[PDB]
Parts: structure tokens; sequence; C-alpha cells
């Protein structure tokens, strides 16, 4: 039995059907002045960004789902997430469908300037 | 002046009277702040807290323990201890907590009762947000409520390490005497309201630096009385100033040294470290938490 819930998929689907992208994913008031990474101990949003709290942006943890690793970590609990303020409505999404570099830290698309 | 502070502590002399309680009526009761866009109200309290605590001296040893009660919100999410993991140096210990279920950046999530959460270990600071929402069915005298605050205080004279301190959510009607009586085993203590909650009469109970006994007797029933005389006659200006200039905003790394201690060996000097927040006096095994389940079978 190959089956699993793509919860994943079913989002991505959800927005681009127009649902409204989920809410409620948590703030942070910092200085944005920080390295821009996209996932860090601490906000490190920089003037481009906004800072969320990780789990409040996982779509496994919002969603009460297991997270998609045989060891079911999550990359995102118990860390910030920076978040470009052009695509702030919607951490869930962003985080999802984006990649971060291995070499840099920062988003790929979003700050990774490694192939330049 | 006061909008440009993270929020006002009550003042000594305020803790000095002798007040009989009077219903709380503020002028601005039902105002809210502005809020920087699209901050949460939730995150712009704690932020406001944190930067007071800031101020406080507060014991920070390396492998910090914190226990976070009452930190789910509707939104099934901990926005609280979000503010508290930012500000805790990184590595912190975070344990929350709450009846209902959410998802949280802490370490450990415990959810129920907070009656049902039991550690052997000694923690380094307790916050509590916890408040009944029934609290608002108001049909007599405002009297010391038990419940979750009678959890707490026996979690404080359990649990809290010597030179370890709390900030514990109370309003005018949600409150209790003991609590307040406790405030005086603490090196020093006060009640906190935020600017951006300014309206409200919330307030965190903050006592800092734990010492195990009573530096001073207080009657908890006449300092409610004196707190909401105090706010009675001392209107706050609802302010998020503080909120925009998060510079400092990080608790510093203290490495507070953690000693083992027997009762016998807690002379005056050693209360005078705890007392300047420079010493934490607890065991320093492994953290280890549970919740109790209780087990029945609903057929037949
Ligand atoms: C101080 N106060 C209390 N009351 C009346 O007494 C009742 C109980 O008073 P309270 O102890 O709840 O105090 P207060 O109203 O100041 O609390 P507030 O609603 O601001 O709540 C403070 C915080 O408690 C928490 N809280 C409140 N309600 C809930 C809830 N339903 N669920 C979870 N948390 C809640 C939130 O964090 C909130 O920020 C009030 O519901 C009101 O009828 C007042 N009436 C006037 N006209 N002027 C006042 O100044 C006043
Ligand atoms: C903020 N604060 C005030 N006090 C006491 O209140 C005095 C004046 O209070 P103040 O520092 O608010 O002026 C201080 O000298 C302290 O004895 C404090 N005492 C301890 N141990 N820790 C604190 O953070 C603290
Ligand atoms: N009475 C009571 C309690 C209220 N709360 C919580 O305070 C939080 C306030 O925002 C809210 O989320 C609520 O669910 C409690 N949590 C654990 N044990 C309790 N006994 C309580
Ligand atoms: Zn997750
Ligand atoms: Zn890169």
């Amino acid at each position: 039995c190959a089956f699993a819930v793509d919860a994943a998929k079913a989002y991505k689907d959800y927005l681009a059907s127009g649902g409204q992208p989920i809410t409620n994913c948590v703030k942070m008031l910092c200085t944005h002045t920080g390295t821009g990474q996209a996932i860090t101990v601490t906000p490190e949003a920089n003037m481009d960004q906004e800072s969320f709290g990780g789990a409040s942006c996982c779509l496994y943890c919002r969603c009460h789902i297991d997270h998609p690793n045989p060891k079911g970590f999550c990359d995102l609990k118990g860390k910030y997430v920076q978040i470009p303020t052009t695509c702030a409505n919607d951490p869930v999404g962003f985080t999802l469908k984006n990649t971060v570099c291995t070499v840099c830290g920062m988003w790929k698309g979003y700050g990774c300037s490694c192939d330049q | 002046s006061q909008a440009w502070q993270p929020g006002v502590a009550m003042p000594n002399l305020y803790k000095m009277q002798r007040m009989l309680l009077e219903k709380c009526d503020l002028q601005n009761y039902g105002d809210s702040a502005t809020l920087p866009k699209g901050i949460m109200m939730n995150v712009a309290k704690y932020t406001q807290l944190c930067q007071y605590l800031n101020t406080l001296t507060l014991a920070v040893p390396y492998n910090m323990r914190v226990i976070h009660f009452g930190a789910g919100s509707d939104k099934g999410v901990a926005p609280g201890t979000a503010v508290l993991r930012q500000w805790l140096p990184t590595g912190t210990l975070l344990v929350d907590s709450d009846l209902n279920d959410f998802v949280s950046d802490a370490d450990s999530t415990l959810i129920g009762d907070c009656a049902t959460v039991h550690t052997a270990n000694k923690w380094d600071l307790i916050i509590s947000d916890m408040y009944d929402p029934k609290t608002k069915n108001v049909t007599k005298e405002n009297d010391s409520k038990e419940g979750f605050f009678t959890y707490i205080c026996g979690f404080i004279q359990q649990k809290l390490a010597l030179g370890g301190s709390v900030a514990i959510k109370i309003t005018e009607h949600s409150w209790n005497a003991d609590l307040y009586k406790l405030m005086g085993h603490f090196a020093w203590w006060t009640a906190f309201v935020t600017n951006v909650n300014a309206s409200s009469s919330e307030a965190f109970l903050i006592g800092c630096n734990y010492l195990g006994k009573p530096r001073e007797q207080i009657d908890g029933y006449v300092m409610h009385a004196n707190y909401i005389f105090w706010r009675n006659t001392n209107p706050i200006q609802l302010s998020s100033y503080s909120l925009f200039d998060m510079s400092k905003f990080p608790l510093k790394l203290r490495g507070t040294a953690v000693m083992s201690l027997k009762e016998g060996q807690i002379n005056d000097m050693i209360l005078s470290l705890l007392s300047k927040g420079r010493l934490i006096i607890r065991e320093n095994n492994r953290v280890v938490i549970s919740s109790d389940v209780l087990v029945n079978n609903e057929n037949l």
C-alpha cells in the first residue's frame, strides 16, 4: 500500500484555487538588521524580511500531521523563519515552496547569491 | 516619562498602604493600543514583559530552565512562548503548557489542566498567563481565587530554584491572596502593567530572586486592594513605543553559578548572592516532565 496524504500538494492546490492563506503565523518584533538567513535560532530578519516563530509557519505543525521525514523532525519548530516582506501574507506557503541553500543559509531565490 | 517604558510597576508607596478592596474603574477601559503592522497583542505584551524583566536582577545560568503555563491561544499557536524563546539565551530549556491543544516552539509542551503537570526538577523562571474565562461571570464579592492559583503557589514553593524568578498574570478578579503572600519570599517583587495593555486591570506579579522563606510578611487581601487602588488612581496611557527598539532585547547570558546546597548551608552570604541574581540553588540533573493521564473505558 502506497497511500499517503499529500498535505503539501493539497495546500498548494488550495492556494492556486484562490483559498485564503493560513493565518495567525506568529510575527516577531525585531531590529530588522539581522543576517537575513532563512531559518535561525533567533529572529534574523533584514530590512526586506519579517521574522516569524517557526512552528506557526510549518504546514505539518499547523495541520497536526506527520512531518515528511522518516524521523518526523521539524526544521522550523523552535527556531525563527525569515520571510520576504512581499511574501509575508503566506508564510506557510513560502516555507513549503522554497528551499534553503545548504552553503550560505539564505533562501534560494531570496538572498542566496552562491550561483552568481 | 512612562510612555517610552515597556510598562509601569506598582510604586513602593502603594505597596505600603492598607487599602480596602474597591471595584476597579479604569478611565481608558476598553481602549486598545495601536500595534505595529501585523503584530499580535500577545507578542507585544510579552515583548514588553521581557523588556521589563531585563531591568531586574534575574539569574541566567547556562542550561537555564523556564516553564510557561497558559501558553496556548484560541488560534492554536503560542505567541508568548515565541517571545520567551527569542528573549532567552539560545539553548535555554523551555517547557510550556495549556489546557487546550496548541503547537509551540517550546522544547516540550504538555496539554491538560496545569494540575496534571509534574516534574521533579526545579526551575529558574516560571511564567504564567493562565486565566479562567469564567472569572468574567462576576456574581459575588471579589474574593481570592483558587483553581490554578493553588497549583502555581505549590509549584513555586516546591519546584522553583532559590534565586529563581516568576511572572504570574493576575487581573482585578483573577488573583490569589497566597500568591501575593509568596511575593514576600523573594528578594524583591512588584506588579507590572504592560503599556500596550494599560487599559486592562491585568498585571504580572513578578517575584525576583526566590529565597525560600519570607523576607516580608504580606497580607494578600490587603496587597490586592493596594494594587487596585494604585490602578484606580493612576491612569496609564496606552503605549506601543517600546516595541520599536529591540536592539537591547536579548536577555544577557550572565552564566550565573548553579550549586546544590542543603538547607543548613543557606547562610546570610548565600542569601545575599541569591538576592543579587548571582546564584541559583538546585540540582542540575536531566530535566524530566510528565502529564497525568486518566484512564477509563466508556464501553457498557
Ligand atoms: C477592570 N475592570 C473589570 N471590569 C468588569 O469586571 C469583569 C472582570 O474583570 P477581569 O478580572 O476580567 O479584569 P479585566 O476586564 O481588566 O480583564 P481583561 O478583559 O482586560 O483581560 C485581561 C487579560 O485576561 C486574559 N483574558 C481575558 N478574557 C479571556 C478569555 N475569555 N480567554 C482567555 N484569556 C482571557 C487576556 O490576556 C486579557 O488581556 C470585567 O469583565 C468587567 O465586567 C471592569 N468594568 C469597567 N466598566 N471598568 C473597569 O475598569 C473594569
Ligand atoms: N482555570 C483555568 C485555566 C486557563 N488556562 C489557559 O490560560 C490561557 C489564557 O490565555 C488559556 O489558553 C487557558 O486555556 C489553563 N491552562 C491550564 N490549566 C488551567 N487550570 C487553565
Ligand atoms: Zn513542523
Ligand atoms: Zn547560497
